[PDB]
This record gives structure tokens, C-alpha cells and sequence, in this order.
């Protein structure tokens, strides 16, 4: 796995990824 | 005025008593056969008729006609006992009188023979509140009781009493009143009271009673007061809704269907009234756990959640288990992270948003 | 010092009356029956005066000594009763009892009630002083194996007929509570004058099933009866049974199950039951669990039990009922997500 | 209350201040159990209460010395938990404070000794603050504790801290060898297990603690190859569980250090056990098991009424599960 | 001299702020003559439960008659204002939680009122009563004498038994909003002839949550600190609230992954002795507000309009994942703040950690 | 007989106090304008002068000359209050008077007029220890005190107090003194006492004070007693650590290099010499923070540390910041769990063993 991901796992910090982006109602502008 | 239904409808006869057949039949058989014991104890939940049955037994014991299970209700003794002015019947509130000195004076009256009754009946209520010295005095009295006295005890915490006291008395445990019996009793009471009612209102009141007749009568009185002297389905439904406040279940349902606007509206509604956000999260976690248990086995859901049985069953049948597990894990993480959030409301909103639209990335 | 059981107390009293009687045990019903029999026999012999005192640090031994020394003009043949502390007599109580035994008279009939005395308590000057002129009756609750015999005898002396199924139901419903069982028998006799107590009658009587029996829930779990276990847990929750008691009972049973599961990989289950002195009636249901749950189960269950016990010891939360229901489904063959087990 | 040889230097300092009058009215002694701090406090109290001091020691013949020897000195106060209790209540502190207001019977200094400040309750500690801040003239307070951090910050700030240290390792080893007859490796291991504090190792040797340690080592040696850690329950389920858990944690730490490479190990008397532990277990699993053992020991020592058997069984099952491949190990976190 | 919270206690229904539904219901009941014998009031602290109960008592016991608009000038009204009215029995259930007191009170309910037409019992903090006390009030509460009325006020209604809740009419007051609190403060200060600024009043209203008692206490404290004036600087010093512009600039610098600006801001904050924990709380609040704005355009409030546009820009630039990562990092930093050697050191290390794991511009990797 | 510096140097005038400028200014303005409240509460950490400020306010209120913010200090009332034997100033120790009966008895006597002073001042200390019944009993009278009484409250944990009590009094929060302020106050006290001192000793004492001036004075008194009546850098460094400055650098370097042998040898030497482990952990955390700071900007390195610059810069240039953050987190976790470990050395060794694993 990625080094940064492993370091975050060792730090106990969880990473959240979008699953249903259509739920959000607004100009998120995630893409660029 | 119109009096209170509970006060005006104290069971004055064994037939009027609702349920509790295993106790009434045994008492009637004992009275008919003459097998009467010195000490009787009654145990059960609130509003199950322990005091009423004790009073009925006391009335039957000292009736002019004789020791019968069906008091006449017309002789002077019956009238005095009903009015509570009977000389030979001594009613004691142990909660109010707990010190040994107060109980000793009452217990010393056993020396005098009955004045106008066959037996000198003592009815002690809330006996579990007596002190250690009071219990010792009662045990001393009960060790060698006079043949012409009887003791009746009623309490909701029999375990508090000493084992010695329990061992020297016959104990009867009272059950709940089910639902149909409560509905029939309420229907009869309202018919006698000349108060308009509807079957649906009676069914809802019986369901909300939860096995307690006193609670059912209190709810009926509340409906009458709010209904302006009339019992109606709309009045009872509004009364129950005022005591429901089902924002948590609505939030869970909105989240499961991914409806952010409903979630925000419910959050605002909950914030309108004073509520604990951590308590709300705990309730949501419990609801999700119950849904998962029901999915594993239909028998998980019991009669305690009969009010929201249909909604829970629908959620269990519809939602796949994986979504329930994901939401439960997300709510656990949210509860863990809540203390250090900028605000409880902000933490709850963030966690609900994460459950709605975000998926965590597990290691490996 | 004679040693007897409650059944032989009546025969001993018929044979003769001794100076002192000791009632040591943990069964209030048998102790009360023995006390009533002894007092009735004494009253028949001419003991119309009775005195009872409670032994405690704040005790007025002067009154007892004065009563022992003082005579009576007409009301002679005194009877004295003592109630020992639950913990048992201490050195001060030991010397007080020795002094009381020193001041004994033929007209004074002494009775003592308390818990079973240990070797240190037994080896006391007052205890040895009464050795030659005392009879001790052992009064303790019989185990489930000996329970049905006692139930049958009690029904027989009441002139009642009990079926085998009815006896088993009564033992199951009122295990460890003889007072409640006797009261239930009396109520059944009152209900049915004919005295025929068939299984349907007791089953209708069992409809009460008041509370205090979480062992029923644990047995339902052990039997794999998910529906029965869930129903009993719901009834207990409605009854407000102490969740800590349920946790402790399930903890004992689960520790025994875990030990059996771990050590049965090289030994038969029945041999391990014999080693642990398990009761054959239990051995069945336990075995079912040991033949129904893998090693992965009874480990997640142990984790959940330990977490719940720690939470109740530190947080005292009242949501323990939901955790108990989750552990109930875990103890069954339900897979469970393992996330609700906080794993 | 033995007067250990290593208490001579520190005393010679403290009493010297009292000879010059530059003595703090509140002294807090930090020392491990068995270091003899009680003897030092008793010597200081005897010196202070002597009516005719000579040099750095009490005369032993004046009225004060006779009363102290008899143990009925009116101006000497001791605060200790009751025989049946394990904590010091606030009533004792309040009554002592009230009694301190009046003048001394002998017209001299008044000495109050607290057996252990760590056992003080919150209410007692808060109440004692005013008394300790501005005590009456010719009044001295002595307190002893193991972990000053556990004491209340406000109470701590009002005391002068004096810290004792263990003697050199060679001196402690020689003293133990003189006191008891045991192998040098065993003596060194016992001394290290006691943080280098003499007397604690003597307590371990005189009692059956050494036999229990040997049994635990044998059980662990049997369990590590097979991997059945549940059998250790019988070796761990006891009233002295924290000590055995500490021993197991020390063994795991020694094995991990040996794997990493070290010249000094706490358990020098059992090279084989630590070697087997290092060979058969990976560093990550060793660290996880060590953390779990420490956490369980802390829970047992902290939680009141906690069941020992359930926690030990859960810990053993958790360790066995972690031993399986493909199991995510715990990670320490805030 | 006198405390504002007390000097400005409402004395008429027109003086009550908000709670329109409860006042309308009470007025309709008084006008139609349909008066219940048991009322319960619920809500958060400092909303006017006791004030509304006292106004209802005045209306019921006014000399003129049963009206929804008490005169406020007759002897009954003045005595109720001064708390010396005999027929208004005020009970502090918090202190008298024992059953004997309840029995003593119940033993004297059939006696007629001394001077008024009704005997009104106002029980405060009724939730603190014992179970026996609750059970003892059921019968009398359900059948009060014709000249007896019961008023109940509590902050924790759910503690009461369902039986007690079934013998009264429930009114649930709601927490006041920022606009109402600010308007009330403006009116009070204008009546008191005290200088004020809009930003100071907005900050006071926001820091008072939804309780007017807290808002008035904060206003008094600011006046004491401000030396007879209410200035934005004085209110900021009293609340210890760092400028929101500084927090927004720090957040923007952290996003831009330019640590020099971050350290310059840290030094500037340390120059004025800005609280570090407050800074972390403000940053977390700003991040959460940005996340909410991303969730919904209308989430942002009016009080932040001065920076609204700026925040909106972030809502159109920062992916939600980056916002969540920054929020989690700051939350962990706050978790570890107490154990850091210094609060300044802890915050600096937290910011360095956030910069190191920046999704777009991580710190350079060593060769 | 002999009095410690803390008791001897209790401020007796508003100008003799250190810091808390806002509180003093507010009190002076209130007294000058005549707007005097009937309930004052003081909150803050320990040893910040809450009691001293309350006593100064009490002296000002009851001074014979009049209600002024600058008490004369020479009239009978001022001397009596300073010596703690003033009749109309009643000081209550709530830590030992938590009983509601005592509170009721105290309130029953409020109706009586003051004996000598123009006001009857009640100074309740450690009010947070009072019971709920005591607070409820106080509430009513605190809401309407007579015109001739005043209430002063000092507290260190205001959170425990109910909101009702808080809303009935004017609250003043005291800011913890800065390191520079503590150092300046200690220097002034020593100069007034004519005691030799060095800047480094004062810096170390202020740093060890941790925002408490009472603790700083206690440490200064201990150093004076143990240093033959003189404050010196060597004596303070003996009473404290500070010898871990170079040792901590070597330890962190060994940890970064992932050399177990060297780390264990250094730990054994540290245990043999008998240093404090908490100080070692704090120094390691500070060094890691400084290394992380230098990576962002070379100029961030402090000039006072111009002795190990080469090693610090080498570490900063050689180690990625992520590893530095990981090590900082590990050290913080170890520090948090240090008191809960069986031994300090055992916990430190556990933390270092965990840290060593972070190396490919
Ligand atoms: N079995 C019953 N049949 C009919 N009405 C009942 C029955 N049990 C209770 N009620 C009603 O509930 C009222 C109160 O019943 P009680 O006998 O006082 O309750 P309880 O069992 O005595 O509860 P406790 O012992 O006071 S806690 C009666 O006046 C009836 O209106
Ligand atoms: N709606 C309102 N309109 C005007 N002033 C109000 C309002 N709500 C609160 N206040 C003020 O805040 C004070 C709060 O008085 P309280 O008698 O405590 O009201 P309360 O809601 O009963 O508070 P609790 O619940 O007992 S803490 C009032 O005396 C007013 O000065
Ligand atoms: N602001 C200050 N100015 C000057 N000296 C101070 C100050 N704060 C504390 N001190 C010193 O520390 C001693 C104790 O201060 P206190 O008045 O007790 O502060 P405190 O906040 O009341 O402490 P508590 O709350 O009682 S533990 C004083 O006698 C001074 O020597
Ligand atoms: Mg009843
Ligand atoms: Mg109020
Ligand atoms: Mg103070
Ligand atoms: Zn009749
Ligand atoms: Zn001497
Ligand atoms: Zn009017
Ligand atoms: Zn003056």
C-alpha cells in the first residue's frame, strides 16, 4: 500500500471517500 | 367535578376485579373451606390491584352474614369498610410511619378484642419502607399472633423484606391486565360514566397502558380533559403524539433512504426542544442494533416495542444488512469523535452527513 | 453433640427435649420450620414464656444476663432465642456466648439461629461447652438433583398428586427458592380442592413467572432456542431484573463453556463434564452449545461480555439490555456482523 | 522500621537545615516502598521533639524522648487509614486541624506525620490546604508518597519536595547476597524487577513470590511453543495478579529488546525463555501483547469490584486470536 | 445598581419576547373562560417559564377580573410583582424533596384563599421531587378544589412520571434565536442610555446561546469591563474571542500550503496573547461551517455575512475530502493538546502535521 | 515563627500585584463611578491572587476614609483586615463548612447591622465544595442581599457551580501568568531580599513554575534553603534536571537511526544516574518540535541553541516531516500512559521500542 496511507493508519486517522456524491446539494466543485 | 375514574371505580366486588383469576379463585376457595392463614402478602407492579384485593378480602372476612367470598355489600360492616370508617380494620401507611415508636403503639392494640368484627384486620401498605426495629417488632408480633387477628401486606419490592418476615406469610404475585381486558374495563367505565368514546381511542389507550390499569385510567382522564368532556380518536392520537417525539426513528428512516432535507428538518425540530445529542446517537445505535437482530431472527423484536413494531419490521425487511452494518459503524465512529467536536450539534450533523454520502476506507 | 436433619428433628423431640438447640444453615424455610416445631414441643412441655434477641455489636447483654439470673413467681420455664450475625460471632461474641452458657438453668431453653459455622467458629469455648448437651440440625437448600425428592415429599405430606412433568416444571420455575415453591403448592391446593395437579394446571400457574429467574434465559441460550431466549430476555427486561445478575450468571456459564471448548479438542465433552462435576441436566444444554458454537464463537461472546462488564462496572449504563440481546443472538447460531460486537 | 545504611547522607542534610532554622514547614518525601523513608521521618520527629538536642541526635533521656519511646507524646500526631479501611477520611484531618490550634502541652514543636498522602481522599486533601498553607508557629508536617503526580496540584505546590534514590546496583546486590542465599543472576533479576530498590527483592525472596514466578516462567515456556496461552490462566488467576502481569510484561519486553539487540535485560536468570519468546514471536505481536497486558493490569489495579477471572480469560483469548495470521493488531491512540 | 436580568423581568404579556403560541393559547383560554387546573412548562434555561407562570397568576388573581391583560396597578398585581401575595404559594421543589413536606402542603388545600379568588401553587424545579412525592400528588392534582390551581415549571420534563404528565396541560417553550436576543439587548441598552456597537451586540447574542439571562449577564460584565460603554473591543476581550478574520486567514494559509504565512500568523497571535485552544476551536468551527455550506448553500448564517463570500470561494475550491482530512487532523490535535509540552508547541506541531500531509502540496521529501 | 516567602510577600496594595490588569482596571472603574455590585466571583487557575484581590477589595470597601480603589493601609480597619482579625469581614472555608445547617445559620444573622465598618463582607473560599442544598439556600438571599452586606466568592473550578449562582454574580477570570512575568517577579523579589541570583536559574524556575506563581515561590524557597542561602545555576540544575539536554539529543538520534543497542545503553545509563523520565520525554518532544519547525524554515532555529546546530540541521534535512510527526505522536502517547505503566522506566522503554519499529 501507499506509504502515506500506512502512516495515517499507524496514526489512527481514518480516510473517508465519497460514495453517493449526488446526495450533496451544492457547488462542491470537487473536480478541477 | 365528575370525580376521578380510578377513585370512582375501585373494585367493590370480586367479579369487578379484572384478571388475577389465579389469586381470586384461591382466595374464594380458602374462604369457602375456612383455610385462612395468619399473614398474607401481595406483590406485583404498580396499579395491579393489590390494595383493592386486600380491601375486598378484609371486607369479606368481617361481613355480618359470615366468612364468604361474595360480600353482601349492604350490611353495616360492608358500608363502613367501603367508607373506611370500620373500627376493627386498621390501615397503616408504613412509608409515613417508619420509626419503631410509631409502629409499636399500633402493634400494641392487638391485646384488645375486636369490637364489631370477627377478626381484627391490619392492612399495612408500603411495608418495604419499615425500619429494622419496625421489622423486628413486626416479627415479634407475628411469632405468636392472637387467633382473632389477621395481617395483610402489600408492596412492590418484596425482596427488601427480611427472609424471616417472608417465610411466615403466604405471598400472591399479581400479573398484568393484558390489553383486551383493559379495553373492556375502560369501555364499561366510560359507558357507566355517560362519556362518549370510540373503539379506536379505547384501543390506543389500552395499548399505551402497558399492562397497568391505573395508567390506563390516568390516560383516559387526560383524554377527557383534553377532549373537552369527550373521548375521540383524534384526541387520543394527539395526546399520544405529544408523548411520542419520534425524531430519532424519523432521522434513521430519512438517513436510510438518503434524504438530506428531511434529516436537516428533523435535526432542527429536535434542536427546538431540549435534547441530549449523545442520547440521540445512543438511541439511533440501539435502533440499528435492534433492526440487525430482527434481520438475524424475527423473534428479536418483542412486545416492549409494540408501538413502532410495524416501522421496525418494514426497515428490517427492506434494508440490506450491509447498509445497516455500515451505518452502525459510522455512528460508532461519530459517537467516539463527538467529545472533541466543536459542538455536539455540529458533530451529529457531520456524522449524519458522513453516513449519508461518505464511505470510510478500511485498512488493507 | 448430636447432629440431625429437619426430618429427624420431630423424632428427636419426641424422644426427649435437650437443654440447647442449634439451628445453623442458609435455608430460612427449614430454619423456621425447625424453630416452630421446637417452640410447639416446648409449649406442650410447659414453656409459655419466650424471648428473642438479635446478636450485634450494639447488644445489651446485661438484660439477657438479668433474665437468666432472675426467677419467675409463676411464669417459669423460660425460652430464649438468639440470632447470630451473618458474618458470624467474633471474639467478643465468643466470650459473651461463653458467659451465657456458663449461666444456664434447667428451666431455660436456648435456641440459636445463624449461618453455618466454619472450623474457626466451631473451635470455640462456648461451642465446646455445649457439646455434651446440644443437638445441631443442618438446614440448607438442597441442590437441583435432590430438589425433586423434596418437592415430591412436600406434595405428599400435603395430600396432593403431582405428575412427573408437573414436578419438573415446579423445580425449573422455583429452583433455589423453596419458600416460593411452597407458596405455589399451597396456592395450587387452594385452586383445586380435588388435589389433582396435572401438567396443564401448573403450566397455567407458571403463566405468572414473576421474576428473579435469569437462569431460564441462560438455559434457553445454552439450548440454542433463539426464540425462547429472546422472549425470556424481553420478559426479564419488562420485569426490571438486575442486569448485573444476568451478566454474572452468563459469565459463569460462558467461562465454563470456553474452558470446555478449549480442552475438548483432545477430550470428550462428557469426560470434561465429569471432571468439572457438572450436573447431567445441565450437561445436555451445555453440550449443545459446545456442539453448536465454534471456537470463533465463545470468543467474540467473551469479548462482548467483558466489554459490557467493564462498562457496567465503570459507567453503569442502562443500555445493557440491548447488549444482552446482541450477546443472546451471538450465543445462537446467528452469524452476526461482528461490528455490533465492537470488532 | 530498619535504618538502612544509605539513609545517613540525606538525613545529615535535612537535619542541618533544622539546625539553622531554615526548615520548610511542609516536607514531602518521594521514595519507593522499602527505602526506609518512615525511619527518616521518625528520626526527624525525634530530633524535633527533643527538649535537649545534642549534635544531630536526640539525647534520649529528656521527658520528650521518654514520651516518644513510650509512644504517648501529646504533641505528636499520626494520620493513617483505619485497620479495616484503605483510605483516610476527612474527619481525621478536621479533628487534627482543630487540635493543632491550641498550644502544645510541653511548650515545644508540634509534629504531624501522614503515613501516605496518596491515600488521602479529595475532601481531605482540599480541607488540608488551608492548614498546610499557613500552619501555626512551631508546627511541622511530614508527608510520604510514591508518585507525586497522583497528589493534588494545589496540595503539591504547598510542599517542599525531597527525593531519595536507590543505592548503587553492586551495593544492593552485595547487601541482598548477605541477607539471603541465592544465585547472583536470581538476585540481580529480583533487584531489577524492583526498580533497583532494596528490600522489595528481599520481600520477593522471603515469601513464596519466587516460587510463583518460577511456575509462571515454566507455564510460559510450555505455552509459547504450542501456542496455548489459555493454560496460563491458572498461573495468573490470583490475588497478586498485578505482580504476575508485571513479570510477564517484563519478560516480553526483555524478549523484544533481545530481538532488537541489547546488552542488558531485566530477566537475566532465564536467557532460554526470552530467547524462545524472541524466536517464536514477531516484534509487532510482542508489542501488541505487551500493551494489552499493561492495559489489563492497569484496569485491574484501577477498577473497583472488577472480576479477575473474566479479564484474564479475555486477555488470553485476545492474545491467542492475535497470534493467528491476518489479524489487525491494536494501535495506541489518544 | 440592580441586575438587568431582574430589573427587566416582564410584568405584562406584551413584554414577553417570543413564545407566541403559548401566550396566544393562554389568552384564548382566559378569554373563553376554559381554564385548566394543572399547567406544566418545559424548555431550556432562561426562557421565561417562571415569568409566564407569574403573569398567568396575576391574570387569574387580578382584582379587575379573569383577563388575559392584567392591569398591573391593583394591589394584587403589585403584591405578586413584589412576591408578597398570600394566595400565590411558591414552592421550591429542589429544596423540599421529601414526602412529608408534600403531605403538609396537601393537608391545607381545601381552605379557601385569603383574599384572592383562586389559590395558585407555583412549584419550581418539580423534577427534583421524590417518587413518593410524585405519587402523592396524583389524587389531589386530578381533583383540585374549585378554588385551587397548580402551575409546574421544569427544565427536564422527561423525568416526570407519565401519570404526572397525564394530569396537566403541557407547554414547551423554545430557545430564543440570535435576532430576538440582539433586538432585546438593543432595546434594553437604548432604554438605559448606554452606547453600543452592532458587532458587540451580535457577539454577545451569539455567545449567549438561546438564554436571555446569560445574555444579560454577559452584557453587565461587558459594561463593567467597558467602563460604562459596550464596545466591540470590550466584548471581544470579555469573551476572549479572536478576530474571525485572523482565523479565516490562518485556514486559507493552511489550505495554500504556505507555512511561512502560517508561522507569521502564529507569531502575530502570540504577540497579542491569543488563546491557542480558542484558535483551534475557531478553526474547527470554520471548517465545519464550510462543510455545511458544501452540503447546503443555505447552511451559512447571516452573522458571517461579512466573510460569507470568502467562505463561498472555499466551498467552490476545496474538495470535501480535504475538508474532512483537515477537520480530523485538527480534532486529533485538540485531543493531544493537554499532553503537549506547551499549548503553543502543541498547536504549532499540529499545524506542521497538517501541512506535512497536505493532499496537494506536501512538504519536500529529503534526498 | 519564620514565615515562607509566599506568606511574607502577599500583596497589600493594588499596585503590588502582578498582571491581571483588566480585573484591577474594572474594579477601580467600578469603585470610582460608584457602581458597586453585591456579588463578585473570581475564577482561574491556582496561585493567581484570587484571595489576595478579594482581600484588597474588602480593605477598600471598608476603609475609614471612604470607598476608594487605593486603600490607605494605615487606618485601624486596614490594619485589622491585613492581620486577619477584622470583625465585619467574615471569612468562610467552604471546604470544611459544606453542611447546609452552617449556611442557614450564617444567613440567619445577615439582618444584623455591621459592627464597625460600613458594610458586612463575606468572603467564601473554595465555594465549589459546597453542597447543592447550600447553593439553593444561598440563591434567595444572594438575589436580594440587604444594603449593608457584600458577597465575595473565590473559586478554581467554576464549572461545578450551577448556572443560577453564576448568573447572580459578576465574574472575573484571571489569566495565568507568563514565563516572563514570573521571571520578572522572582527577580524583583530577590533584589528586594538582597539575594544573589543568575538569569539562567530564574529562567529555569519560571519554566518549572508552569504558570503558577505560588509554585515558583515555593521552588525559589527550596532552592534558597538547599543552596546555602544562595540561588545558583548549579544548585537549581541539581534540584532539577537540565542534564538531559545533550542526553536527549543523543537518545533521539539513536532512535531515528533505529539502533536498539545504543538506545538501550543510553536508557541504562540514564537509570543509573537517576534522572526524571518525564523531563526526558518533554525534552525529546521539544527537540522533535524544533526539528520539524526548522524543516519549514531554516531561520526558525533559535539562537539560544547555537551549540548543536549542525546535528539539528542534519536531522531536519535527513528525516521527512512525516516521520517526525510519527515520533512526536508516539512520544505523546508514551507520556500519556507513563503514570499508568508499572514503572516509569518500563513505560519509557515500551514507548522507545514502539518508536524503533518506524523504520523501513
Ligand atoms: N385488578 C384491577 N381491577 C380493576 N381496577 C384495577 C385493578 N388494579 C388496579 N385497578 C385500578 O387502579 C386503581 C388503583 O389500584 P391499586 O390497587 O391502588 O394499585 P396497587 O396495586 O395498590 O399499586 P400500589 O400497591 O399502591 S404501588 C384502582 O382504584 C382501580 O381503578
Ligand atoms: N421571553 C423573555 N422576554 C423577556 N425577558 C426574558 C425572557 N426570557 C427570559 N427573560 C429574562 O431572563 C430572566 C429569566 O428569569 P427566570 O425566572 O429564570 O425564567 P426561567 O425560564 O424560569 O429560568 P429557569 O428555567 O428557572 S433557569 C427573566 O427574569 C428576564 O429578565
Ligand atoms: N497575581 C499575583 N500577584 C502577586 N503575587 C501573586 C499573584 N498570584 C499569586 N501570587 C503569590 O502566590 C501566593 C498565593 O496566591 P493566592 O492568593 O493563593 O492565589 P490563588 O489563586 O488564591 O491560589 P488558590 O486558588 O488559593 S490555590 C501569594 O501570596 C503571592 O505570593
Ligand atoms: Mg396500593
Ligand atoms: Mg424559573
Ligand atoms: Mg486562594
Ligand atoms: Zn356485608
Ligand atoms: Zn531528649
Ligand atoms: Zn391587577
Ligand atoms: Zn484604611
Amino acid at each position: 500500500t501507499s506509504r502515506r496511507d500506512w502512516q495515517l493508519q499507524q496514526l489512527g486517522i481514518t480516510q473517508w471517500s465519497l460514495r453517493r456524491p449526488g446526495a450533496l446539494q451544492g457547488e462542491i466543485a470537487i473536480a478541477i | 367535578s365528575y370525580q376521578v375514574l380510578a377513585r370512582k371505580w375501585r373494585p367493590q366486588t370480586f367479579a369487578d376485579v379484572v384478571g388475577q383469576e389465579h389469586v381470586l379463585t384461591a382466595l374464594a376457595n380458602g374462604l369457602s373451606l375456612g383455610r385462612i392463614h395468619h399473614a398474607y402478602l401481595f406483590s406485583g407492579t404498580r396499579g395491579v390491584g393489590k390494595t383493592s384485593i386486600a380491601r375486598l378480602l378484609a371486607k369479606g372476612l368481617n361481613c355480618e352474614t359470615g366468612i364468604t367470598a361474595t360480600p353482601c355489600g349492604v350490611c353495616d360492616n360492608c358500608r363502613e369498610i367501603e367508607q373506611g370508617r370500620f373500627v376493627d380494620l386498621i390501615e397503616i401507611d408504613a412509608a409515613s410511619r417508619t420509626k419503631v415508636e410509631d409502629t409499636r403503639d399500633l402493634l400494641d392494640n392487638v391485646q384488645y378484642a375486636p369490637a364489631r368484627g370477627r377478626f381484627k384486620v391490619y392492612l399495612i401498605d408500603e411495608v418495604h419502607m419499615l425500619s429494622r426495629h419496625s421489622f423486628n417488632a413486626l416479627l415479634k408480633t407475628l411469632e405468636e399472633p392472637p387467633e382473632h387477628v389477621k395481617f395483610l401486606l402489600a408492596t412492590t419490592d418484596p425482596q427488601k423484606l427480611p427472609v424471616t418476615i417472608l417465610s411466615r406469610c403466604l405471598q400472591f404475585h399479581l400479573k398484568a391486565l393484558d390489553v383486551e381486558q383493559i379495553r373492556h374495563q375502560l369501555e364499561h367505565i366510560l359507558n357507566e360514566e355517560h362519556i362518549a368514546h370510540e373503539p379506536r381511542a379505547l384501543q390506543l389507550l389500552a395499548r399505551a397502558a402497558e399492562g397497568s390499569l391505573r395508567d390506563a385510567l390516568s390516560l383516559t382522564d387526560q383524554a377527557i380533559a383534553s377532549g373537552d368532556g369527550q373521548v375521540s380518536t383524534q384526541a387520543v392520537s394527539a395526546m399520544l403524539g405529544t408523548l411520542d417525539d419520534d425524531q430519532a426513528l424519523s432521522l434513521v428512516e430519512a438517513m436510510v433512504e438518503a434524504n438530506g432535507e428531511r434529516v436537516m428538518a428533523l435535526i432542527n425540530e429536535a434542536a427546538a426542544r431540549g435534547i441530549e445529542w449523545e442520547a440521540l446517537l445512543v438511541e439511533m445505535l440501539g435502533l440499528l442494533h435492534r433492526i440487525a437482530m430482527v434481520q438475524l431472527s424475527p423473534a428479536a423484536l418483542g412486545n416492549d416495542m409494540a408501538a413502532i413494531e410495524l416501522r421496525m419490521r418494514e426497515l428490517a425487511r427492506t434494508i440490506p444488512p450491509t447498509d445497516i452494518q455500515l451505518y452502525y459503524q459510522t455512528l460508532l465512529i461519530g459517537r467516539k469523535e463527538l467529545p472533541y467536536a466543536p459542538d455536539r450539534r455540529m458533530g451529529v450533523e457531520m456524522t449524519l452527513l458522513r453516513a449519508l454520502a461518505f464511505h470510510p476506507r478500511m485498512p488493507l | 453433640m448430636i447432629r440431625l436433619y429437619p426430618e429427624q428433628l420431630r423424632a428427636q423431640l419426641n424422644e426427649g427435649l435437650r437443654a440447647a438447640y442449634l439451628l445453623l444453615g442458609n435455608d430460612p424455610l427449614l430454619l423456621q420450620e425447625s424453630q416452630d416445631a421446637v417452640r410447639q414441643v416446648a409449649a406442650a412441655q410447659g414453656f409459655e414464656e419466650h424471648h428473642t434477641f438479635s446478636i450485634d455489636p450494639n447488644t445489651d447483654w446485661n438484660a439477657i444476663f438479668s433474665l437468666c439470673q432472675a426467677m419467675s413467681l409463676f411464669a417459669s420455664r423460660q425460652t430464649l432465642l438468639l440470632l447470630l450475625p451473618e458474618n458470624g460471632p467474633n471474639a467478643a461474641i465468643n466470650e459473651q456466648l461463653l458467659t451465657l452458657t456458663g449461666l444456664l438453668h434447667d428451666d431455660l431453653l436456648l435456641i440459636v439461629r445463624g449461618n453455618k459455622l466454619s472450623k474457626a467458629q466451631e473451635n470455640a469455648a462456648w461451642f465446646t461447652a455445649l457439646a455434651n448437651r446440644s443437638v445441631q440440625v443442618t438446614c440448607q437448600t438442597p441442590e437441583q438433583a435432590q430438589l425433586p425428592r423434596w418437592v415430591a415429599a412436600r406434595a405428599k405430606q400435603l395430600n396432593l398428586e403431582l405428575d412427573d412433568a408437573a414436578n419438573q416444571v415446579l423445580c425449573y420455575c422455583y429452583e433455589g427458592n423453596l419458600l416460593a415453591l411452597a407458596q405455589a403448592l399451597e396456592r395450587l391446593s387452594l385452586l383445586w380442592p380435588d388435589g389433582k395437579l396435572t401438567l396443564p394446571r401448573v403450566e397455567q400457574a407458571v403463566n405468572d413467572a414473576a421474576h428473579f429467574t435469569p437462569f431460564h434465559w441462560v438455559d434457553a441460550l445454552l439450548m440454542g432456542k433463539s426464540k425462547r431466549a429472546l422472549h425470556i430476555l424481553q420478559q426479564l427486561r419488562l420485569e426490571g431484573s438486575e442486569p448485573v445478575i444476568l451478566l454474572r450468571t452468563l459469565q459463569r456459564e460462558l467461562l465454563l463453556l470456553v474452558n470446555l471448548k478449549r480442552q475438548s479438542a483432545h477430550t470428550p465433552l462428557r469426560a470434561l463434564f465429569d471432571k468439572h462435576r457438572v450436573w447431567q441436566n445441565r450437561r445436555g444444554m451445555m453440550g449443545e452449545a459446545l456442539n453448536r458454537l465454534s471456537q470463533t464463537q465463545l470468543r467474540q461472546a467473551v469479548q462482548l461480555l467483558t466489554r459490557t462488564e467493564l462498562t457496567l462496572k465503570q459507567d453503569y449504563g442502562q443500555s445493557v439490555w440491548a447488549e444482552l440481546e446482541g450477546l443472546s443472538l451471538l450465543l445462537c447460531h446467528k452469524p452476526l456482523a461482528d461490528v455490533f460486537i465492537d470488532g | 522500621m530498619r535504618w538502612y545504611p544509605w539513609l545517613r547522607p540525606d538525613f545529615e542534610k535535612l537535619v542541618a537545615s533544622y539546625q539553622a532554622g531554615r526548615g520548610h514547614h511542609a516536607l514531602l518525601i518521594q521514595a519507593l516502598p522499602g527505602m526506609g523513608d518512615d525511619a527518616l521521618i521518625y528520626a526527624l520527629s525525634r530530633y524535633l521533639l527533643c527538649q535537649q538536642p545534642q549534635g544531630h541526635k536526640s539525647c534520649g533521656h529528656c521527658r520528650g524522648c521518654q514520651l516518644m519511646q513510650a509512644g504517648t507524646h501529646p504533641d505528636y500526631y499520626t494520620l493513617a487509614p483505619e485497620k479495616g479501611k484503605n483510605t483516610l477520611g476527612v474527619d481525621a484531618v478536621r479533628e487534627v486541624t482543630e487540635k493543632l490550634n491550641e498550644h502544645a502541652r510541653l511548650g515545644g514543636a508540634k509534629v504531624v506525620w501522614v503515613t501516605d498522602a496518596a491515600l488521602l481522599t479529595d475532601a481531605a486533601a482540599n480541607a488540608l490546604l488551608k492548614t498546610l498553607e499557613e500552619p501555626p508557629a512551631e508546627t511541622w508536617f511530614f508527608l510520604a508518597t510514591r508518585e507525586p503526580e497522583r497528589l493534588l496540584a494545589t496540595l503539591r505546590s504547598r510542599c517542599r519536595l525531597h527525593y531519595l534514590a536507590p543505592p548503587p546496583e553492586q551495593y544492593a546486590v552485595t547487601w541482598l547476597s548477605r541477607e539471603v542465599t541465592m544465585s547472583q543472576d536470581a538476585l540481580l533479576a529480583a533487584l531489577r524487577l524492583s526498580a533497583g530498590s532494596p528490600g522489595a527483592a528481599l520481600a520477593l525472596f522471603q515469601g513464596d513470590n519466587w516460587q510463583a514466578r518460577e511456575t509462571l516462567c515454566q507455564a510460559l515456556a510450555y505455552s509459547v511453543p504450542s501456542g496455548d496461552w489459555y493454560s496460563l490462566l491458572a498461573a495468573l488467576n490470583h490475588e497478586q495478579a498485578p505482580a504476575r502481569l508485571h513479570w510477564l510484561a517484563t519478560l516480553l519486553m526483555d524478549a523484544l529488546k533481545r530481538h532488537h539487540g541489547a546488552a542488558q535485560v531485566t530477566n537475566v536468570d532465564v536467557p532460554g525463555l526470552v530467547a524462545e519468546l524472541a524466536n517464536h514471536l514477531s516484534p509487532s505481536r510482542l508489542q501488541a501483547i505487551l500493551g494489552d497486558v499493561c492495559h489489563i493490569r492497569e484496569q485491574l489495579m484501577s477498577v473497583t469490584g472488577i472480576n479477575r477471572e473474566l479479564l484474564i480469560t479475555d486477555l488470553l483469548l485476545r492474545i491467542e486470536h492475535y497470534l493467528q495470521p491476518g489479524v489487525v493488531l491494536p494501535v495506541p491512540h489518544l
